[PDB]
């Protein structure tokens, strides 16, 4: 369920 | 360890070259970055929130959980991360490429931070990206358009804040000129860092899973490119494989190329020339 | 002084439940300083607990060095900097978010000498509340009796497991409906498992408002309209009439968690006393 | 943009 990063 | 300590943190966009930026200063004797904790951008962003709302803000200082509170539980949580997830050293580092999009939030923090934003052409780190599946929350891999967009609004966010916090605070760090000169832009940085010069930083490929070196994650994606030593091969694989209509558009879609140095309609900008 | 292993009281349940009637008698005595709802708290334990519940992530995270050991020296830190500074000092901590509960296990891992205080309300009653006064939960469709008992029972199966599972030394059930009809009762018995002496002050907790070593209230918090009364029996059975007759038949199906609390599904209402 | 509470 998470991705390699995340921008938010 | 207190929130005074001198602390560095690096980040960027993903592909940026913040992995071998951060290598090449595990390499030194006396810094420590270590892995990316992965929750340091989640706990800012959660921060973040809470501030992008004047109605929650009211909420919590009517219920004691002011600007001074909220502070206070973020250096503990920060520290605690820094300091426990890595070996001890005289200057700690943290990488976590989106932990500077509160990069001015940090500052305030940690009056003793320091700060180095990778910045890449956009579209070397799109184009790596897309073609390695390096998963981004927010960008569609399907769609160069689409990443270079988020790319665009990505940097310049950090970009600003950089500026905003000045040069003493600040350093942009461009990966091609990194690359191209490694100890003109080392000595600079460590200059910048007031963290004395050792050689080690120019050969971090020697310092792999040794003591006081780097040490890597087998699941960071970056992982099997920062084992070996710097190199120029990673400057222009975008070039001729992003769509026609996206190459039209470049300017538009991510005018921070050219703010950043990068010619929009060169492919490639020859990076090297002085 | 404050540390991870200090004696804190945590009181949570689901919203509308009687939490912060709890809250509010328990800041009535002198030692007791529990405050308003942090709101930051059950989100942080939230964010942990997607992070350790995840296989994939939990790999991520140890080999970056990001242990539990780590995780839960950073949340005990946080945790305590925001209970410690967001209110005035006393001998004995509190802090009342309802859903921090959803994490009561892990909160007794972090703090070993915590104790926990579960409220439980009639299920009925709390969707009432939630619905008629319009009290916002993610992920509780107030539109819909049917959905927020649905969501009542699964979080309240959560928190109720996990206060079976730390066991009575460390979590006490408090039912609302008792508490409001035998105060005095429940309050001795509380205070008896909490270790804290008795105060009668606790039964007055309306001469306690807005004072020192009293009870500060958020004006922006739903329930501080009704905390500023004595504690009453107004509240017992509002939702008596209110619920369609659709979700009144399925209501042993909906709310399994009603009948293993006590509380009869049939019943229009129970006979609380 | 935050609900009262957030159930998760
Ligand atoms: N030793 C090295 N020399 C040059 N570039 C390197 C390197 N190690 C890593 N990089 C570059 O850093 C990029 C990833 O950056 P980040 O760590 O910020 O995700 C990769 O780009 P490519 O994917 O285009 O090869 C990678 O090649
Ligand atoms: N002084 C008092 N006496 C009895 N019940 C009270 C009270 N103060 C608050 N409560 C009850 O607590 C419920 C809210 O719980 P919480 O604080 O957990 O959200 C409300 O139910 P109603 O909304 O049905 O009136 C409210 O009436
Ligand atoms: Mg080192
Ligand atoms: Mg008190
Ligand atoms: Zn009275």
């Amino acid at each position: 369920d998470f991705e390699d990063y995340e921008f938010d | 360890y207190h929130k005074d300590m001198p602390l560095i943190f690096i980040g960027g966009v993903p592909r940026s070259g913040t992995t071998l930026m951060r290598a090449m200063l595990d390499a030194h004797p006396d810094i420590r970055c270590g892995e990316e904790t992965r929750v340091i951008p989640r706990i800012l962003a959660l921060k973040q929130m809470w501030s992008r709302s004047s109605k929650e803000k009211i909420r919590l200082d009517e219920a004691g959980v002011t600007d001074e509170v909220l502070d206070s539980a973020m250096q503990a949580f920060l520290l605690e991360i820094i300091v426990k997830h890595g070996e001890p050293a005289p200057y700690l580092c943290n990488k976590d490429p989106f932990a500077l999009k509160s990069l001015t939030y940090l500052s305030r923090l940690f009056p003793n931070a320091k700060f180095l934003l990778m910045v890449r052409d956009g579209r070397a780190s799109v184009h790596s990206m897309i073609s390695r599946k390096v998963t981004i929350a927010g960008f569609d891999l399907n769609s160069y358009r689409d990443c270079l967009t988020k790319w665009n609004r990505a940097i310049e966010t950090m970009y600003n804040q950089c500026m905003e916090v000045g040069y003493k605070k600040c350093m942009l760090v461009h990966y091609e000129q990194l690359v191209l000169h490694p100890e003109r832009w080392m000595r600079t940085l460590l200059k910048f860092l007031q963290i004395p010069w050792n050689h080690s930083v120019l050969h971090h490929e020697e310092m792999i899973g040794k003591a006081g070196g780097v040490s890597l994650s087998k699941v960071e994606r970056s992982t099997d490119q920062v084992i070996k030593p710097v190199n120029v091969g990673a400057l222009s694989k975008w070039v001729g494989k992003i769509p026609p209509d996206v190459l039209q558009d470049m300017a538009v879609i991510a005018p921070m190329l050219a703010k950043l140095g990068y010619d929009p309609y060169a492919n490639p900008p020859n990076y090297g020339k002085p």
